[PDB]
């Protein structure tokens, strides 16, 4: 039982009004069962795809979840992760500078 | 430079209902080129890179046959290990397997590997001689004696030094346009004032391939350790990778600080400084 | 190309 590490970020440097891709990269976790949602203003985005499960040398898993999006001055985006190692779902806000 | 071919297998038991979930992915270097998911509709080994789709129906029938057999091997193993460890049928457990081969910049065999894990811990692995086994615990020595009897390390060493490197070498030429192309990192530096006397300098490396990269911060030409943050390399989602390193500096002192970027796509390492 | 056979544990 290893807890997931989370990074929320865009594929391309973000510009308000310009189409892009929102990524949630979860890594370092075990077992593989995980719930990952991308949120727009607290609501779950529906057309979210993900990578095929793979793992690192210490056997921990990683997954990329992603969807198209368009950053704006006004919308907030986030990733929400739940795992047996977490008491409650962890939300990490997208910050275009990270 | 050097190159590798690797296969990753994960199988997760479903005590509530049905057979295990099975996911297999194949890589050349950092490029995923095949996949199989037991919950997908095709029930076939599927292409994931344009240069493997050239392969004919003999290839896809054989790879599908093999990966479906490996799924069943992991299924049996999940049951066997449940007994070895005296665990109930009520819990979910995981088997993971990874194997592959590395070639040097002359495309000649460098090393092979084959590793097995139960519930996320080392179970059994082939040593680098490709002749001996490392068993982590006593359940694993039961497996080790069984595999000594069945000539397993023999067959693995033949594949890893032979078939494996041969097909890696075939893929490298069929996929030359991407597999032998290096994407050097696109680098830039950003500035984020955190007060009127302090700021974060962030050094970015974007859209690079392969994933291996070194980002390091220097202050007055010497390694800067304090107040740095370095994130794990992460996929862009388009086949390339990203990474950044940041340091907190006193405002007005930004010029003492240099970020240094090493990557196989750069003939000499790169040096960035905030203006 | 995958390995053709894996012996059981
Ligand atoms: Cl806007
Ligand atoms: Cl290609
Ligand atoms: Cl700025
Ligand atoms: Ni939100
Ligand atoms: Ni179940
Ligand atoms: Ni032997």
């Amino acid at each position: 039982q290893r807890t997931p590490k989370i990074q929320v970020y865009s594929r391309h440097p973000a510009e308000n009004g310009k189409s892009n891709f929102l990524n949630c990269y979860v890594s370092g976790f075990h077992p593989s069962d995980i719930e990952v949602d991308l949120l727009k203003n607290g609501e779950r985005i529906e057309k979210v795809e993900h990578s095929d499960l793979s793992f690192s040398k210490d056997w921990s898993f990683y997954l990329l979840y992603y969807t198209e999006f368009t950053p704006t001055e006004k919308d907030e985006y986030a990733c929400r992760v739940n795992h047996v190692t977490l008491s409650q779902p962890k939300i990490v806000k997208w910050d275009r500078d990270m | 430079g050097s190159h590798s071919m690797r296969y990753f297998f994960t199988s997760v038991s479903r005590p509530g209902r049905g057979e295990p979930r099975f996911i297999a992915v194949g890589y050349v270097d950092d490029t995923q080129f095949v996949r199989f998911d037991s919950d997908a509709a095709s029930q076939r080994m599927e292409p994931r890179a344009p240069w493997i789709e050239q392969e004919g129906p003999e290839y896809w029938d054989g790879e599908t046959r093999k990966v479906k057999a490996h799924s069943q091997t992991h299924r049996v193993d999940l049951g066997t290990l449940r007994g070895y460890y005296n665990q109930s049928e009520a819990g979910s457990h995981t088997v993971q397997r990874m194997y592959g081969c590395d070639v040097g910049s002359d495309w000649r065999f460098l090393r092979g590997y084959h590793q097995y894990a139960y519930d996320g811990k080392d179970y059994i692995a082939l040593k680098e001689d490709l002749r001996s086994w490392t068993a982590a615990d006593m359940a694993a020595q039961t497996t080790k004696h069984k595999w000594e009897a069945a000539h397993v390390a023999e067959q693995l060493r033949a594949y890893l030094e032979g078939t494996c490197v041969e097909w890696l070498r075939r893929y490298l030429e069929n996929g030359k346009e991407t597999l032998q192309r290096t994407d050097a990192p696109k680098t830039h530096m950003t500035h984020h004032a955190v007060s009127d006397h302090e700021a974060t300098l962030r050094c970015w490396a974007l859209s690079f391939y392969p994933a291996e990269i070194t980002l390091t911060w220097q202050r007055d030409g010497e390694d800067q350790t304090q107040d740095t943050e370095l994130v794990e390399t992460r996929p862009a989602g388009d086949g390339t990778f990203q990474k950044w390193a940041a340091v907190v500096v006193p405002s007005g002192q930004e010029q003492r600080y240099t970020c240094h970027v090493q990557h196989e796509g750069l003939p000499k390492p790169l040096t960035l400084r905030w203006e | 190309i995958l390995l053709n056979k894996h012996i059981d544990a």
